[PDB]
């Protein structure tokens, strides 16, 4: 299962947006109100609602645990999901994997709060406890418990006595193996997997090609350009004309403002979902049907993902 | 708490404490702190000589009177030990336009839009060293001078100069109407912050603020090879020339005007242009610009001019009212 | 010409302002200018010359501010945004900086992230919890002699929990909490 | 914003009309009303942005009161930071608070285990507990609470013979 969980952060600047390097258009923008002040709330508003939605996500321990040199889990591979200590960042093959597949005038964008090694150490430590404590690092101080007793458990929750993870546990371990295995030849080979991550890419890259190009449209004035209308005519027909792409320029500020609130409360409500299906499958087991996968549910991994999980 | 823009003595500015002739720089700001009563007043104006009006702004017994005239003494001065008089900096008086009647006295002086705004303060300090602290200053009075001045005097018979720049400044005002304390927007980052958030109280934490830009300074220009040229060599050294009645009209391109050659070779006695200027040729090259061959005598090339007449004029070359080019000799 | 350098320039009556540097783009012997996706000129060719030279633009970015609190004390930070310290540096001693104020403190410690450029913190090597955040990773703080600092942020300490094949742990005693 | 004149000769209304022609004063009161249409859709169409997420926010709230108040919830997280037991609602200015009573362990302590028991070569499996020992004596307990006792015959299922457990011990089950 695929979610997002954030997206990119940015912030413009009025006067090198609209009056680029020009003296006689700032005073004319100060006739127009607050306009600027305000835009600039929302869009740092939506900045710090960027980091808040991560760290919801993400953060739900309080230490960072590690586990023990591997050994055997009783029969459990899990190498695929657990960190490498052979090469730089420190990831997992699948995390590797699904890296390698996702690839100006006024306009910035800023980096995110946590770098992507920072969620990898908590994915690792939500790892380690699910494998080595259980279900109960999440309410209190974790117990070590060995895995095979805790699947036992895992059983005990859908109706299914003990006597058959015992006496079928080299089946068991063999086919969560080869489903494990192949997990990763699944998502190598079908292209379209990692649809909906991509999405969200392409519209705010849209949205910002966008806005760049319609400062070139010349919104029914002389030209689209402010130097030539300035030193071609008199005062009162440049005021009219710069009052035109003052009110063009100002329309389009709106509707992108507009339209990052909307996805931004989007990606929200997405992020909320996301951080309690986290908080539901992951540190407990749950009842609920068809929340936690396909049929009965039994345990649940998370792997980190650009601007998602 | 209310952010306004003027022209304010910046904070932490440059005073310079001491009859020289201070300019007048958009207003001025004054602090005199004597008892002996040595600065009787200020003088103002440009010249001094009957064309703008001497503000004579002279405190001589109890309160200020603001009396717009001109009052030549004799011209001789020397130290005196009543008059108090004979001041004799300036030379020419004129009529009486607008009369007025009514330590560390600090003054600030304004004119704009033909008003001259006088703001006074006097607070009875006891002392000599530069006190700290705020003291405000009201709107004494306004004059409708409608006049320009650019530089000032003080009246003699201690003080310090200052001078005001635009700038935006944050008041505050007390649940009377006084003010108690200003901050401004340009000195330190806090005090940039303090103005975004229109608060005197800033808690913990990182603020957004301005933005920052690296300003041009050179300005290279770089216009292609230049390669052609305008062919005067074959005109204006040639081997022969041609007799006044079978000219020749040689047609010229490539032609800037740009002759700076021909100053150097032939030391021009004759150079008359009564078109656009000589030194702005260079600025539009020409096409179609046609020459002519002339061998004419002394007393004849004065009549080689618009408007002209005589024999070669009317019966050999006529220029027309509206010629815009230049004659050579 | 000047290169590397942020200057005026008037190619065939085309004007500007940036920074020129040489390029590898190849025209065609009949172009002239260069053009981006949208709008603007991003090469040029020298008439005389005739050498590919990329227009850059100038440096720009935000100019936030880092206090500790007026009640606490009256120093500050200023952190340039998305700009390299060896400029901005160069831009101080030798002006043509928008911000009049200009020069902070300087006094040396001036450090280098992929945020920005940072002034008035000293970078340390300890590590501990986020206080006010900054960039990618560095957190500032206010400690004692008395100035702000700047670190890495440390997501808390190192368990390792003693997993064992037959090792268990039960609770013997357990604590009734209240939260809101 | 009423203050702002939106290109136009002034933001005060009567002036322009008693000061010029009124050809020229309707084109600027057209241009204060769209400038203050303008205006009032962009607010409406904040509000409307912010009551959707207020919305979101309250029923939300709804939810939590019936799901924690009027019964006890086993989603993790949800009623609480622990194992939820109780919830007691307060009222607010244009809001709710929520009294969460959870339970938290405590004071832990190792020991050994063993999935399964061989008495009479029959594998014996727990029916609701965990079997411990303290390193001499073999017990079962319950699974948060740590509260031994003695293994017997209505303590445990008996399922299969002992070939298969992997950590199975031999000591021994009384029956009475
Ligand atoms: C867990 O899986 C990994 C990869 O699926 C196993 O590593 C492979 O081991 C075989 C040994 O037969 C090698 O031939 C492969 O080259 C290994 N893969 C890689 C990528 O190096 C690993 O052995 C499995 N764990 C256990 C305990 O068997
Ligand atoms: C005008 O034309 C004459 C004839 O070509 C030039 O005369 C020559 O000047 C050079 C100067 O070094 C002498 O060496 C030659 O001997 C001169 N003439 C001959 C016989 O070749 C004259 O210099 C030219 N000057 C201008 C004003 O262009
Ligand atoms: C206003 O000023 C008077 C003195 O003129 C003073 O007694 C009073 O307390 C002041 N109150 C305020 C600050 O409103
Ligand atoms: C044109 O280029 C040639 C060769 O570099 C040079 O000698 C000449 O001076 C140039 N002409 C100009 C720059 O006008
Ligand atoms: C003038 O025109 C005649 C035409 O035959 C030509 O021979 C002569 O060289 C020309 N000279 C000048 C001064 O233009
Ligand atoms: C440092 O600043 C220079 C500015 O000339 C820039 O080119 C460079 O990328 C920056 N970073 C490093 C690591 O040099
Ligand atoms: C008991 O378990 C804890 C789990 O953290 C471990 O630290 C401790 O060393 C263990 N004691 C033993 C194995 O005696
Ligand atoms: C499992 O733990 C037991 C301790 O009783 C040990 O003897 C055995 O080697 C372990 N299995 C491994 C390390 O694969
Ligand atoms: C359990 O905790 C309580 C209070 O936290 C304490 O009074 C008591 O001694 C502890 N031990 C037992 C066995 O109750
Ligand atoms: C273990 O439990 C038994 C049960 O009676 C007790 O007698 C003994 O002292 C405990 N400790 C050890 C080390 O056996
Ligand atoms: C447990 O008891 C059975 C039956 O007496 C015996 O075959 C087996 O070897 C015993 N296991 C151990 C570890 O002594």
């Amino acid at each position: 299962e695929i979610l997002p969980v954030s997206m990119t952060k940015t912030s413009v600047d009025c006067t090198m947006y609209i009056c680029g390097d020009s003296t006689e258009c700032s005073n004319l923008l100060l006739q127009y109100g607050s306009f600027c002040t305000q835009l600039k709330r929302a869009l740092t508003g939506i900045a710090v609602e960027q980091d808040k939605n991560t760290q919801e996500v993400f953060a739900q321990v309080k230490q960072i645990y590690k586990t023990p040199p591997i050994k055997y889990f009783g029969g459990f591979n899990f190498s695929q999901i657990l960190p490498d200590p052979s090469k730089p960042s420190k990831r997992s093959p699948i995390e590797d994997l699904l890296f390698n597949k996702v690839t100006f005038n006024g306009l910035t964008v800023l980096p995110p709060l946590l770098t992507d090694e920072m969620i990898a150490q908590y994915t690792s430590a939500l790892l380690a406890g699910t494998i080595t404590s259980g279900w109960t690092f999440g309410a209190g101080p974790a117990l070590q418990i060995p895995f095979p007793m805790q699947m036992a458990y895992r059983f005990n929750g859908i109706g299914v006595t003990q006597n058959v993870l015992y006496e079928n546990q080299k089946l068991i371990a063999n086919q969560f193996n080869s489903a494990i295995g192949k997990i990763q030849d699944s998502l190598f080979s079908t292209p379209s997997a990692l649809g909906k991550l991509q999405d969200v890419v392409n519209h705010n890259a849209q949205a910002l090609n966008t806005l760049v190009k319609q400062l070139s449209s010349k919104f029914g004035a002389i030209s689209s350009v402010l130097n030539d209308i300035l030193s071609r005519l008199d005062p009162p027909e440049a005021e009219v004309q710069i009052d035109r792409l003052i009110t063009g320029r100002l329309q389009s500020l709106q509707t992108y403002v507009t339209q990052q609130l909307i996805r931004a409360a989007e990606i929200r409500a997405s992020a909320n979902l996301a951080a309690t299906k986290m908080s539901e499958c992951v540190l407990g087991q749950s009842k609920r049907v068809d929340f936690c996968g396909k049929g009965y549910h039994l345990m649940s991994f998370p792997q980190s993902a650009p601007h998602g999980v | 708490l209310h952010l306004t823009q003027d022209l304010f003595l910046p904070f932490f500015s440059n005073v310079t404490w001491f009859n020289p002739v201070l300019p007048f720089n958009d207003g001025v700001y004054f602090a005199s702190t004597e008892k002996s009563n040595i600065i009787r007043g200020w003088i103002f104006g440009t010249t001094l000589d009957s064309k703008t009006q001497s503000l004579l702004i002279v405190n001589n017994a109890t309160n200020v009177f603001i009396k717009v005239c001109e009052f030549q003494f004799c011209n001789d001065p020397f130290l005196d030990v009543w008059m108090e008089s004979e001041s004799g900096v300036y030379s020419s008086a004129n009529n009486c336009t607008f009369e007025y009647v009514s330590n560390l006295r600090e003054f600030v002086f304004k004119n704009i839009d033909g008003y001259f705004k006088i703001y006074s303060k006097h607070t009875p300090i006891i002392g000599r060293d530069f006190p700290q602290g705020f003291s405000a200053l009201e709107p004494l009075v306004d004059l409708p001078i409608g006049i320009n001045i650019t530089r000032f005097q003080t009246l003699l018979a201690d003080y310090y100069v200052g001078y005001l720049q635009p700038r935006t400044f944050l008041l505050k005002y007390n649940e009377n109407g006084t003010i108690t304390d200003a901050v401004d927007c340009a000195l330190d980052p806090l005090s940039e912050t303090k103005c975004t958030l229109k608060s005197f109280t800033v808690e913990k934490g990182i603020y957004q603020t301005s933005n920052f830009r690296v300003q041009p300074t050179e300005s290279i220009v770089r216009f292609p090879n230049v390669t052609n040229l305008c062919p005067f060599h074959e005109v204006f050294n040639a081997t022969r020339f041609a007799s006044v009645y079978a000219w020749n009209r040689t047609r010229i391109s490539n032609c800037v005007a740009d002759y700076s050659v021909l100053y150097n070779f032939a030391p021009f006695f004759a150079f008359k242009c009564y078109g656009v200027s000589p030194t702005k040729l260079n600025d539009l090259c020409f096409t179609n610009v046609y020459a002519d061959s002339f061998v004419i005598k002394g007393n004849e090339v004065s009549q080689i001019a618009p408007g002209q007449t005589g024999n070669i004029a009317d019966y050999n070359y006529k220029l027309p009212d509206d010629f815009t080019g230049c004659v050579i000799a | 010409l000047v290169k590397n350098k942020c200057v005026n320039f008037n190619f065939n009556g085309l004007t500007g302002t940036g920074v020129l540097t040489k390029s590898n783009k190849k025209f065609l012997p009949f172009q002239q200018f260069g053009r981006d996706i949208v709008d603007t000129t991003d090469a040029v060719r020298d008439p005389q010359t005739l050498e590919i030279l990329d227009i850059t633009p100038c440096s720009f970015g935000g100019v936030s501010v880092i206090t500790p609190g007026t009640n606490t004390s009256n120093q500050v930070a200023v952190l340039y945004q998305g700009v390299n310290c060896t400029e901005v540096s160069v831009a101080i001693h030798a002006d043509q900086l928008t911000p009049t104020w200009r020069v902070y403190s300087t006094g040396s410690n001036v450090f280098q992230t992929r945020a920005g450029c940072l002034i008035g913190a000293e970078y340390v090597n300890n590590s501990y919890e986020c206080d006010i955040p900054i960039g990618a990773g560095v957190c500032a703080s206010y400690q004692t002699s008395q100035s702000i600092i700047a670190y890495t942020m440390s997501l808390g300490a190192e368990n390792s929990v003693a997993y064992s094949n037959n090792s268990i742990a039960i609770p013997t005693n357990f604590t009734i909490s209240v939260t809101t | 914003q009423l203050s702002s004149k939106f290109g136009a000769i002034s933001s005060v209304l009567n002036d322009i009309l008693s000061r010029l022609d009124p050809p020229e004063a309707e084109v600027q009161i057209d241009r204060l009303i769209t400038g203050r249409l303008q205006s009032l859709q962009t607010y409406v169409t904040q509000q409307l942005i912010r009551a959707a997420e207020i919305r979101a926010s309250a029923n939300l709230a709804a939810t939590k009161m019936s799901e924690c108040v009027l019964g006890q919830s086993k989603r993790v997280d949800f009623c609480g930071k622990g194992y939820h037991l109780m919830s007691f609602p307060q009222s607010a200015p244009h809001g709710v608070v929520f009294l969460h009573v959870t339970y938290v362990p405590a004071q832990e302590k190792n020991f050994t285990t063993a999935p399964a028991i061989c008495h009479d070569g029959k594998a014996h499996f727990p029916r609701e507990g965990v079997f411990v020992s303290n390193g001499t004596h073999w017990f079962v307990t319950q699974r948060n609470f740590y509260e031994p006792q003695i293994i017997t015959t209505d303590n445990t299922f008996v399922s299969g013979n002992c070939d298969v457990v992997i950590g199975i011990v031999n000591n021994t089950v009384y029956d009475p």
